[PDB]
């Protein structure tokens, strides 16, 4: 239920070709060797974790999954009928972006039944007087199927300035079992949106197999102002770091 | 300066003249240490009107100087323990800094010149002397020459005549240990090296320095003439001007500043080279530690080597004294 | 010659060597490189429309991949404000623009003055505000004629009451009762109890402060990243290997353009290396990446006798071969290739002299048909001792000698005021 | 031409230029006023020690053998003229040490 | 630097960096005349072995 991060979460910080030189730069950015939560999705007592968590200046989140079993994410401030919140959804078919004045219920989730099949959608009872929409190309995406230890990892960070909302993003393959491996990646800018409202909390919405109440877990860190070190090479990637105030 | 403020500009290069002739100035200071660095190493060196020869016949008594001599074999006619000095000392991009109009240029005396000069004063302080120093080179033998010396300590000739092959053994093997000892350890040359990091290490912040905005929207001159009326980029082309006039005159000070300080260890040279080298001392703690009785010279990389010989007793007894 | 008496200000120069400037070459043409693009922006659906929005609920839109020119708005178009940012504009024409947006909504008459940034009032502190770092325009015009009417206009709304202020670039739809006192409100209009939302009252007879007004915002970055939307300019080929003037993508400089073996990303278009300049840049026509480097360097100096002995000099260059030379200024067979360079103008010899005019690395010239000679410098005579173990040399006189030496001591006083 | 307010704004950077190019002059004259004492040091050196005795060091008051020497003055210095013993006329014989 | 132009200020900290590390060679400067004045005591005393 506790973990630190040794030296993950890192993105670049502009678009302009470098290579072979040392560059400073002050931003925010997730500190080294800081404190980080642990979720757990597990049915042997069975578990089903999405409570709703602040969302402070920004976010750092991870997860590591054999079966696809996270989709998307809700983000608000009552999280009710009286005001804006957007959605970002993975409906099993192609990708969602809706910005309406939904209500939300309780505990939101999806599901499959057999062979594998997408049937239940049970996140919002009603939308009304809302102004953004986009609708990805249609996809099929395999389901279930699999079993063993976790092989796959993926990054996200989240970004709130002048109504933008920032997304970079990552993929790495890896294989473990109980833990989040050791190593360094940068991440890369991936889109940029424009929505201009209040944003304080947020939420994640799973999916689970004609069961109630398989195994996946995610884990959640916060942002602060900083200044780094970061080092080049040859080709132009970014391997290298340090952490400027972490100690004399 | 032009090439180094504004670069390919017009619309800059017609605003600098308004500051006025500011940097023929520096230019004047900078142009006035390389007479000085020339004039230098003019003094030490070029101390002999005449170039002697090396004699071809070795008869010196039992003294081997084999090790000090110009090798014709080697090339450039250096000697072997010189050969040591020039692998030890290195001189550690620079197309970067000459596109920014700044460059370095060559002394006047080649270091092949430099060796003959050190090849000239060993030869004739062999054969003659202390008298070569004033006047006219006038030949003594050499074991004749070290009696001098050693009378000139309080000690008698018959010392010396009694007991030359040791003396001769013990020179030998004394200054067949330099040899290894400088063969192993490159760090013993550690004052030559911190001059050449020096001067070297302060020429590339310059060029790191181009690259900061002293309160305008950018540091590159095309961005601002890119998007701005000219009314407009004359505002905020000044700041950058002033600011980039301002680092190449600390540059200048530190280097005036800082060649005030070889001068003395030059004149420290010179005057130790025709006390040392040209006679005999009887200043404490000048020419080495003990009895002086001769010295060599050699050269290094932008510096000079001395070699000293000294006398030192040993194996005492206790007596008993009275006035009279 | 001459750069030298400008230099030293003066009619008269003396004996010596002096350093004058570097070398420079010019451009010989110049050059344009723009995306090809047909379409025209949409200058009609987004200027005169048909109905607009109101302030508390304002609009956006998204503009890409079309040709801006806007001298087509002269015909009926007429603006009464028109404000522009971060950027100058006689030099809009000869740019590219990246990130466009639009924003649109109807304010009335005397209330214009607060679309800027840092200001104060019930239209920037409630419905709309600007961040403090903006880049782009602002524009205005009178619409008394569309959207007036006898008995009044009243469906245009505003925000009166709220309990913070906005932030900018932000939103606010929300109707809710507003609580000025101790009594919560609980949801019905009463005592202390208001309704947030307010209307614009448009009549033809009212004065010319109270009329409406159409406004419009557009946004965007200039030169840092990939752009779509470039100005009414043309087109040209691509010369490589000569200093020539350049433009890529409203970027301006010379140099010498080559192929490069870098590789960029999808989301890269300049490079820079340790000081903040550009080294590299991708062809927006081919997906190629090219070079850029200066077109000047190397130093030169001048050797003279003396304006008062004769008008010939020789000209060193430090960084240069003689035996194939591409760069002199003027370059009469005398050509010597010394170890500091390549010397015109002088003749070599054989024998050597005490040095007069000390040029570097082990040479000297000195003036003497008279011509310039460049020679090399001597070290002395040559002496041989005839050293025997049995032989010795006695003096049998002497001689008196006087000689003289000068030293400074000391210096002059000033004071200043 | 120009009101108060306006007149300050462009007579601030006349005074902040003007600053400027009198503190070169004090720091150039400071740097080279410290070579004088060291010339004035050695000139009270070398007046002690050849013209009121004999010196044994090597080319220190002249070329040759120290007799004596005689002081004068000049414009904002000092001059020295030496006097010393050369010897001439040599000739070859044959030695033996005892 | 930063305790004497600045203080306590984040604003003037934030828009110190723009000018650039300039005094990094300041305290170049200063730490090298310390070291001088450590061994300038060191060469008239200790003489003695
Ligand atoms: O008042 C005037 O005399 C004309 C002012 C209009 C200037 C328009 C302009 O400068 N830009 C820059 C880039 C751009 C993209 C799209 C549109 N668009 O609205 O179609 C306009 C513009
Ligand atoms: C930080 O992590 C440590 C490591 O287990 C944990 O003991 C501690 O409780 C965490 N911090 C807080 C506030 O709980
Ligand atoms: C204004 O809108 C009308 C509506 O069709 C259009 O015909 C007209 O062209 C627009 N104005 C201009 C200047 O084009
Ligand atoms: C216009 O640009 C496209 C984009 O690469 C290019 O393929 C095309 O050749 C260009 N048109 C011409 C006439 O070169
Ligand atoms: C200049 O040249 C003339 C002509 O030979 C000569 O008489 C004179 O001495 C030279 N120098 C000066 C200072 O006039
Ligand atoms: C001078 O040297 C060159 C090169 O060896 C030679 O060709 C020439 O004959 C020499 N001059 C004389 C007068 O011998």
């Amino acid at each position: 239920a506790y973990t630190n991060s040794f030296t993950r979460g890192v993105y670049y910080p502009d678009k302009v070709f470098r290579s072979s030189v040392l560059h400073s730069t002050q931003d925010l950015f997730l500190p080294f060797f800081s404190n980080v939560t642990w979720f757990h999705a597990i049915h042997v007592t069975k578990r089903f974790d999405n409570p709703v968590l602040p969302f402070n200046d920004g976010v750092y989140f991870a997860s590591t999954e054999k079966s696809n079993i996270i989709r998307g994410w809700i983000f608000g401030t009552t999280l009710d009928s009286k005001t804006q919140s957007l959605l970002i959804v993975n409906n099993a078919t192609n990708v969602v972006i809706k910005v309406c004045e939904f209500q939300f219920c309780n505990d939101p989730f999806l599901g499959v039944y057999y062979s594998w099949m997408e049937s239940e959608f049970r996140v919002y009872s009603s939308a009304n007087n809302c102004t953004f929409e986009y609708v990805s190309q249609p996809f099929l995406m395999d389901l279930e199927g699999k079993q063993g230890n976790f092989k796959n990892l993926r990054e996200f960070v989240f970004k709130n300035i002048d109504g933008y909302f920032k997304i970079y993003s990552k993929h790495t393959p890896i294989n473990l079992v109980r833990d989040l491996p050791q190593g360094f990646s940068a991440l890369e800018p991936l889109v940029d949106l424009p929505i201009g409202i209040n944003i304080t909390r947020f939420q994640t919405l799973l999916a689970l197999h004609r069961s109630y109440l398989g195994a996946a877990a995610y884990y959640v860190g916060y942002l602060q102002p900083r200044t780094f070190l970061l080092k080049y090479n040859e080709n132009g990637t970014i391997t290298d770091a340090v952490d400027c105030a972490l100690d004399p | 300066c032009t090439m180094y403020i504004c670069g390919d500009s017009t619309e800059c290069s017609n605003l600098l003249l308004q500051y006025g002739s500011f940097c023929t100035q520096l230019n004047r200071a900078l142009t006035g240490i390389a007479v000085e660095q020339d004039k230098n190493t003019q003094e030490v060196f070029a101390q002999v009107k005449q170039i002697y020869k090396t004699p071809p016949i070795k008869d010196f008594g039992g003294f081997n100087f084999s090790q000090i001599l110009p090798d014709p074999s080697k090339p450039s006619k250096r000697s072997f323990i010189e050969d040591l000095l020039f692998n030890k000392v290195t001189l550690a991009l620079i197309c970067a800094q000459k596109f920014n109009g700044l460059t370095v240029l060559p002394p006047l005396l080649t270091d092949e010149m430099i060796a003959q000069y050190t090849s000239a004063l060993l030869a004739g302080t062999i054969t003659s002397g202390w008298t070569f120093g004033a006047g006219a080179a006038l030949q003594i033998p050499f074991a004749m020459q070290m009696a001098y010396r050693f009378n000139g300590i309080g000690v008698t000739q018959n010392v010396l005549y009694e007991n030359q092959k040791l003396i001769a053994n013990q020179f030998n093997s004394a200054i067949g240990k330099i040899q290894d000892s400088l063969s192993s350890t490159a760090s013993a040359l550690g004052k030559l090296q911190d001059v050449v990091n020096q001067n070297a290490q302060a020429l590339n912040t310059l060029v790191k320095q181009l690259s900061s905005n002293f309160g305008a929207i950018s540091s590159v001159l095309n961005d601002i003439l890119s998007r701005l009326d000219p009314p407009e980029a004359e505002v905020q082309i000044d700041r950058l001007i002033t600011g980039r006039l301002q680092s190449l005159q600390t540059y200048v000070t530190q280097q005036l500043i800082r060649a005030a300080e070889i001068r003395a260890s030059a004149n420290l040279a010179a005057t130790k080279m025709s006390e040392c080298v040209l006679g005999q001392s009887k200043r404490v703690d000048f020419c080495g530690k003990g009895y002086h009785l001769m010295s060599f010279p050699q050269s290094a990389p932008h510096g000079v080597v001395f070699l000293h010989v000294t006398y030192v007793p040993a194996q005492e007894k206790n007596f008993t004294t009275a006035p009279a | 010659l001459s750069e030298t008496k400008c230099t030293l200000k003066s009619f008269t120069v003396e004996k010596g060597i002096y350093q004058t400037s570097n070398f420079r070459v010019q451009p010989t043409e110049s050059i344009v490189r723009f995306p090809n693009i047909t379409n025209l922006c949409p200058f009609g659906e987004v200027f005169n429309a048909t109905r607009f929005a109101s302030v508390y609920a304002w609009n956006r839109k998204r503009i890409s991949n079309c040709v801006a020119d806007y001298s087509v708005l002269y015909n009926s178009a007429s603006f009464s404000t028109f404000k522009c940012y971060g950027v100058s504009p006689t030099k809009l024409n000869d740019l590219c623009f990246t990130n466009v947006y639009a924003d649109s909504f109807v304010i009335r008459g005397d209330e214009v003055r607060q679309i800027a940034p840092g200001q104060t009032g019930k239209i920037a502190d409630y419905n709309y505000k600007l961040p403090d770092d903006f880049t782009g325009c602002v524009i205005a015009w009178n619409s008394n004629n569309l959207d007036s009417k006898v008995g009044g206009n009243y469906n245009y709304l505003y925000r009166l009451f709220r309990k913070s202020n906005l932030k900018p670039f932000e939103r606010d739809i929300s109707t809710e009762i507003y609580q000025a006192g101790s009594t919560p409100c609980n949801g019905v209009e009463g005592f202390n109890c208001y309704f947030p939302l307010q209307s614009y009252g448009f009549q033809p007879t009212n004065g010319v402060g109270y009329q409406p007004y159409r406004v419009v915002v557009l946004s965007f970055e200039l030169l840092h990243a990939p752009a779509t939307v470039c100005g009414p300019k043309k087109s040209t080929n691509l010369v490589k290997n000569k200093c020539v003037n350049f433009n890529f993508n409203g970027l301006t400089g010379t140099g010498v353009l080559t192929e490069s073996n870098k590789k960029f990303l999808p989301f890269q278009q300049f490079g820079r290396d340790i000081a903040d300049t550009t080294d590299a840049v991708r062809d927006p026509q081919t997906l190629e990446i090219l070079d850029i480097t200066p077109c000047s360097f190397g130093g030169v100096s001048v050797i003279t006798p003396g304006t008062n002995t004769s008008n010939q000099v020789a000209v060193l260059y430090q960084d240069v071969n003689c035996t194939e030379v591409p760069v002199a200024i003027h370059a009469g067979s005398n050509v010597f290739q010394t170890r500091a360079g390549c010397l015109i103008g002088a003749e070599h010899v054989n024998n050597s002299y005490e040095c007069d005019i000390p040029i570097g690395a082990g040479i000297c010239a000195s003036y003497q048909s008279q011509s310039i000679i460049a020679y090399t410098m001597s070290l002395g005579a040559e002496n041989s001792v005839a050293y025997s173990n049995n032989s010795i040399a006695i003096p049998t006189n002497f001689t008196i000698s006087v000689t003289t030496e000068i030293l400074p001591v000391s210096m002059t006083k000033t004071s200043v005021d």
